[PDB]
């Protein structure tokens, strides 16, 4: 059921950006 | 000729330590010259 | 000095003969008890500096049972034995398709040659023997008991009748003089006929592992 | 061909002091001083079946020597190769084997033992020596005591 | 009063020093905090140490940098106080016929000579040590060394820590290419040099460069050609040294805290030999010439054993034990509140100073550590301030057995064997010969620590 | 040395196999004392077929 | 690198991506893009994935157990 | 004792810390977590020497929260059973001596004390001694002792000695 | 079900290496120094306090050099890892002392080789005065 990928997060690229706030 | 015995050679003994305290050696020899002294003299140098 | 390498040299004759003998190989009754006079009137020379050397030493011998199991005893003839040396003496053997042979090295032998008789094929059966070690017959010592290889089917029945596995008997090292005097491997039992001072005789079997 | 840095003068210093330390003109290394007497008791002693019968022990000289050359000694001219045993079964084990050294453990216990006149019995002896030799290599009694 | 200056900076200039010390007879101090005399017996019932007193005289200088120093006078400042033995000087029944001992609650027939501490009466057990300025020669076989020039060297009574060096001869069985030649060589380590540096090297930093005048104070009798021979070795090491500077900078490479700067290594060499190194034959800057003869007769005995000529000293004459009764005991004790206690004036000052207004030296003298400390050790037993981080050496300041009167005697001049190395190395349980007279014989306690324990002879 | 033999022949025993094994139950003596009898009921004696 | 997937971004991944950065954004999560007044957070992630830059990695696993970690702004979207 | 070991932490990292340079604020985290905490398995973690490396992030799917493999280097207190090592006392009670083995606190009960040792109530600190006074056991007084077991409690680790055996005490 | 006695502990911890409390003072000092300046974060935890006070009591080394000094002594000879800390750790007096404290020394340890490794701790060890 919608698994054969799983999502990561990626330091690199959050390296640029402003919270909101 | 001095042989440990006692204690400190029964330590010796259940220790199979690599290095007595005073190993000695019994040496017995055979022949003609078991018999004679000077005949013994020999051996003795040889081995000492 | 010649002299001396004369007694060095027969010992270690007289010893060899007598490890086939004890190990089970067919020995002729003259080589076994050969006297040291005999030792130099066979050779016709002085061993050092003299056409009586290591190379003509090896002796052949056949096991009892079967004449197809032959043993072989040879000489390095060198101060020290490497692995040049050691793949012709197999590669000699090869020809004369024979399973096991003993080597009588020297007081030195190269830390690399030594694993030669450990990568040899299964078939390949070599043992070393120091020169000191074959300068006296262990067996002989009034300390060490008579010991007799026990066979394949004699170890079987006995467990049989004792109800024992391979680990409950005594174990011995497989580099013990004795051991490596009778040439036993593991897996092999040893019967040792011991004069038990209570019981008289003490038959113990202790097994190679 | 050597003379045609210590040239001469200082290496002259330098050889003498080793060939007076580490040279052996005569003999084997670790022995001190052997010991030469003849044998008053009958252990010693050689004994030997008479052509009559009866037990009779003839003198013959034995030599104590400090230290452990079993390997070395045995192999000399005119030294028995049978009686000669050592009082270290370390030194037997690696020259006669595990099963040797058993008789060779059971005669030094025996011997301290009976130094003082006490006695034990045999068995109890022989297991304490089939123990430590079971494994086929001597090993040091368990030294955790809690018991 | 060999208190070292105390002084205290951020302009305004503080000198601190201690001129006199007074002390009085015992008393107790209550709530009301009136002087009333404290007797012995009082003591033992109320379970408070049985102590005296201390005063001090305090002289401070300050200076503020105008050219103008005025100074105060700090009468009887309440140091602290300093437990009293029984029947001494400072004791309350010192003196007393017998009948007004009876008044007092107090056995005539009692010695005395005891500490009560919480109302526990402890005895400073005596505990012999290795004597100091003495040189002494030892063999030991498994030291890589033959020969131990072994000479622990303090000055009076103690004015610095004691300083021990060890003149070492290299033993021949080691074999080298240039070892072998030379052989046998001098090899001395300094208190702080961690490792070993030939001795010959020594004196060339002491100021005799000329290799002539290291042989004049070592061999004192040139004719003789044996000794000549055992030092030709010592020299060849140290002969690529031969400028005194030299000698310095060798030493000062190995030192403990060597400088960044190639000058700082000779002034560290400077200070060591100087200081550090035969505290006791000269502490001055202009006494290199008697430290060096001390030096060389080191080297000498050194010779005369090795050679055979004399007899190596034995481990356990106790001519070469010294014993440390209360006195020797406290004495060292005093030092460790002492030294802390200007540490403490130091840092309450330290705040003070920097913002630049005076403080009061009553807040400055900290009374706790002068009492707790030496109360603390001698009812513990643990010798030693507990907050340094070192083992204490237990066993000292046992309690009084007084089931017997002749227990009580014993215990009182009872005797301890020297612990750690020194004593370990030595054999204190056998009885030696030196015994005769001195130490009894027969007595000793029965068990694992037997012959350890000793008691004092008679006469 | 007590404490230290026990420990180390605290699990030998004698089998109902008439064999002394400890308690991993490896074979330490075929029979025990080598003859397999008591060494509290045996009696000193000289048998006089030798001498 | 030496990556066998289809280049595309499929509807599930575009779907999942943009789900959990719309989460994310939702829980104070900043916002590479510039904001102009979007509120709605699904907004603010879908012009995200149009201007490429989304964090998110999206790894792939393979049915033999091998993995493949592709970017969002890598694969090829489809507006 | 003291060891040098590398452990193995998910680190949750909320969607909020998802700005520039996020993996200072994954560094940062871990010094929290793992550091002045005390695991029953390994024992107390008493400090974090350096970070080995940081694994790839995973989204836990449904919660929203990224879960981030770190390995570490740290160094851990980990007492093992049948140990000798020196204590530290902190009080004393009829009940037995309180020990302190650096970051955790041992309990010596009065059985285990040698039967000569006695507890006297009223000297001034109270200090187990025996009748000879030989030895004398006071508080912050370094004493070895044996641990004898541990047992592990809300999170943290207790450990109970003794001091029968030999050549256990103020030396 | 594990002892020190006896060399037996968790798998895991075979490939750590043991530490001395005067070197793990350093690297808590290393960890006090950057968490103090370097980084603006939350007091060190009282964890870490408690130790630090413990390593710095029973420092038995002064310096690196001092500490390495040893650990290369011991390295040199067969001993154990676990018992490389504890006996440093220890400081036993005499080669008696260690054995009874740690049984394993005895098993591989002679009476004499050890009493040469003690001693040569006490001659680095040093004392504040």
């Amino acid at each position: 059921g919608t698994g054969c990928f799983d999502l990561l997060l990626d330091a690199e690229k959050c390296k640029y950006g402003m919270e909101i706030p | 000729k001095n042989v440990t015995l006692g204690v400190p050679r029964l330590k010796e003994l259940i220790n199979i330590s690599k290095k007595p305290k005073t190993p000695s050696l019994t040496v017995f020899l055979l022949g003609q010259s078991a018999r004679d002294a000077e005949r013994a003299k020999d051996i003795l140098c040889r081995l000492e | 000095d010649d002299e001396e390498e004369t007694y060095r040299l027969w010992k270690i004759r007289k010893t060899i003969m007598q490890l086939c003998h004890d190990r089970g190989y067919l020995v002729t009754q003259d080589e076994l008890d050969q006297t040291l006079e005999e030792f130099k009137a066979q050779f016709g020379d002085k061993p050092s500096e003299g056409r009586p050397r290591r190379t003509d030493l090896t002796v052949l011998v056949a096991h009892n049972d079967d004449p197809t199991d032959q043993m072989f005893v040879f000489f390095p003839e060198e101060p020290k034995v490497g692995i040049k040396t050691i793949k012709v003496y197999c590669q000699r053997m090869q020809e004369e398709n024979i399973t096991r042979a003993l080597i009588v090295v020297q007081q030195g032998m190269t830390p690399s040659a030594k694993q030669s008789l450990v990568d040899m094929a299964p078939k390949y059966i070599l043992e070393q023997f120091l020169q000191q070690e074959l300068l006296i017959n262990i067996t002989e010592h009034e300390l060490v008991p008579e010991h007799v290889v026990m066979t394949k089917e004699e170890v079987t029945e006995l467990l049989a009748r004792y109800k024992l596995r391979e680990n409950q008997l005594p174990r011995i090292q497989a580099g013990d003089p004795v051991a490596r005097y009778f040439g036993i491997k593991r897996g092999q039992v040893v019967k040792i006929i011991r004069p038990s001072e209570t019981a008289g005789r003490y038959i113990t079997y202790r097994l190679v592992q | 061909s050597d003379e045609n840095k210590m040239d001469d003068d200082v290496f002259l210093r330098c050889i003498e002091s080793n060939m007076l330390t580490d040279m052996t003109l005569q003999g084997i290394e670790q022995i001190s001083k052997v010991y030469m007497h003849l044998p008053q008791t009958d252990n010693k002693k050689k004994i030997i079946i008479t052509e009559d019968g009866e037990f009779k022990a003839l003198q013959e000289w034995i030599l104590e020597t400090d230290g452990v050359s079993l390997m070395r000694v045995l192999s000399e001219k005119d030294v028995d190769p049978v009686r000669t045993t050592s009082n270290d079964i370390v030194e037997i084990f690696t020259v006669l084997g595990i099963e040797a050294v058993r008789k060779a453990l059971e005669r030094e216990l025996y011997h301290v033992i009976s130094f003082d006149g006490s006695y034990v019995n045999y068995r109890h002896l022989a297991l304490l020596c089939d123990t430590m030799t079971c494994r086929g290599h001597l090993m040091a009694i368990t030294r955790h005591g809690v018991n | 009063e060999d208190a070292p200056p105390i002084d205290l900076q951020a302009p305004p200039r503080y000198l601190l020093k201690f001129e006199q010390i007074y002390l009085s007879k015992p008393t107790h101090w209550e709530r009301d905090g009136a002087p009333s005399p404290m007797m012995p017996n009082e003591a033992r019932l109320r379970n408070l140490t049985y102590s005296a007193p201390l005063y001090v005289d305090i002289t401070k200088t300050v200076i503020k940098e105008g050219e103008e120093q005025l100074q105060t006078q700090h009468q009887k400042t309440f140091i602290g106080k300093i437990p009293i033995m029984l029947r001494s000087t400072y004791c309350l029944l010192n003196g007393l016929t017998d009948r007004d001992l009876c008044e007092l609650n107090e056995c005539p027939l009692d010695p005395g000579g005891y500490f009560i501490i919480n109302g526990s009466e402890k005895v400073l057990i005596a505990q012999e040590k290795m004597a100091t300025n003495t040189v002494y020669v030892f063999a030991k076989k498994d030291s890589k060394y033959a020969y131990t020039g072994e000479c622990r060297s303090c000055l009076e009574n103690s004015s610095r820590p004691t300083s021990t060096i060890w003149v070492s001869m290299l033993a021949r069985g080691g074999q080298g290419a240039k070892k072998s030649a030379i052989g046998q060589r001098i090899v001395a380590t300094l208190p702080y040099i961690k490792q070993e540096v030939p001795i010959i090297i020594v004196f060339r930093a002491l100021g005799f460069v000329s290799d002539r005048d290291i042989l004049e104070h070592i061999i004192y009798d040139f004719e003789d050609p044996e000794m000549m021979e055992m030092v030709k070795p010592s020299l060849d090491e140290a002969f690529v040294i031969q400028e005194q500077n030299v000698a310095l900078n060798f030493i000062g490479s190995r030192g403990a805290k060597p400088g960044v700067t190639k000058e700082k290594r000779i002034k560290y060499a400077k200070e060591v030999l100087q200081k550090e190194m035969l505290p006791h034959v000269g502490v001055s800057d202009f006494c290199e010439t008697k430290k060096a003869y001390f030096l060389g007769y080191m080297v000498h005995r050194l010779l005369l054993a090795a050679l055979g000529r004399r007899e190596l000293d034995d481990r356990d004459h106790y001519g070469n034990k010294r014993l440390d009764l209360a006195g020797p005991l406290l004495a060292f004790l005093f030092r460790g509140m002492f030294k802390n206690l200007l540490k403490e004036v130091r840092i309450y000052a330290q705040k003070f100073i920097d913002r630049g207004k005076d403080f009061n030296l009553e807040l400055a003298i900290k009374t706790r550590i002068i009492s707790d400390g030496l109360k603390y050790s001698l009812a513990t037993g643990n010798w030693g301030d507990q907050k340094k981080a070192h083992q204490a050496r237990a066993g000292v300041s046992q309690v009084l057995n007084r089931l017997t009167f002749a227990s009580t005697l014993s215990h009182l001049r009872r005797l301890n064997s020297p612990i750690g190395r020194d004593g370990k190395l030595a054999k204190p349980r056998q009885l030696h010969n030196t015994l005769w007279g001195m130490v009894c014989p027969a007595e000793t306690p029965e068990g694992h620590a037997v012959g350890l324990v000793k008691n004092l002879a008679l006469m | 040395i007590q404490r230290r033999l026990i420990k180390s022949m605290e699990s030998v025993m004698v089998k109902y196999d008439a064999t002394v094994r400890n308690s991993i139950n490896q074979v330490v003596q075929l029979r025990y004392g080598e003859d397999g009898l008591a060494g509290e009921s045996v009696e000193f004696q000289n048998l006089a077929t030798l001498k | 690198q030496k990556r066998i997937t289809t280049p595309y971004m499929t509807k599930y991944e575009r779907a999942r991506v943009l789900g959990t950065r719309a989460l994310q954004i939702a829980m104070c999560a900043p916002v590479m893009v510039e904001l102009e007044g979007e509120t709605d957070p699904l907004l603010i992630a879908m012009k995200e994935l149009k201007a490429r830059k989304i964090p998110i990695i999206i790894r792939r696993y393979l049915p033999d157990g091998s993995y493949e970690d592709w970017g969002v702004d890598e694969l090829i979207i489809s507006d | 004792m003291f060891y040098h070991i590398s452990l193995e932490h998910e680190i949750l990292l909320h969607p909020r810390y998802f700005g520039p340079n996020l993996l200072n604020t994954v560094k940062q985290k871990l010094f929290t977590e793992v550091e002045g905490t005390c695991t029953g398995k390994y024992g107390f973690v008493i400090a974090v020497t350096t970070i080995d490396n940081i694994g790839a992030g995973v989204i836990q799917p449904g919660r929203g929260f990224v879960l981030y493999p770190v390995k570490y280097k740290a160094i851990v207190f980990r007492p093992f059973k049948g140990e000798v090592v020196d204590a530290v006392v902190t009080q004393v009670n009829k009940v037995g001596l309180f020990t302190e083995i650096g970051p955790m606190s041992c309990f010596i009960s009065r059985h285990s004390i040698p039967s000569e040792m006695e507890f006297d109530p009223n000297s001034n600190p109270p200090c187990y001694k025996t009748m000879d006074e030989d030895i004398v056991i006071q508080q912050d007084d370094e004493i070895r002792l044996k641990i004898v077991g541990t047992r592990v409690d809300k999170n943290d680790i207790f450990a109970i000695g003794s001091l029968m055996d030999d050549y256990l005490g103020l030396v | 079900e594990e002892d020190a006695s006896q060399l037996i502990f968790p798998k895991e911890f075979e490939t750590a290496e043991t530490l001395l409390n005067s070197e793990v003072h350093m690297l808590l000092e290393h960890r006090k120094q950057q968490n103090e300046s370097a980084e603006d974060e939350q007091e060190l935890s009282e964890v870490f306090m408690k130790t630090l006070n413990y390593t710095a009591r029973f420092s038995r080394f002064k310096n690196r050099e001092t500490i390495a000094s040893v650990r290369s002594l011991l390295l040199q000879k067969k001993l154990h890892k676990f018992e490389l800390a504890c006996l440093a750790n220890l400081c036993p007096e005499t080669a008696e002392e260690s054995k009874a404290l740690i049984p394993s020394l005895e098993g591989r340890f002679e009476d004499e080789e050890l009493q040469q490794i003690l001693d040569d701790i006490q001659t680095k060890r040093s004392f504040q005065y």
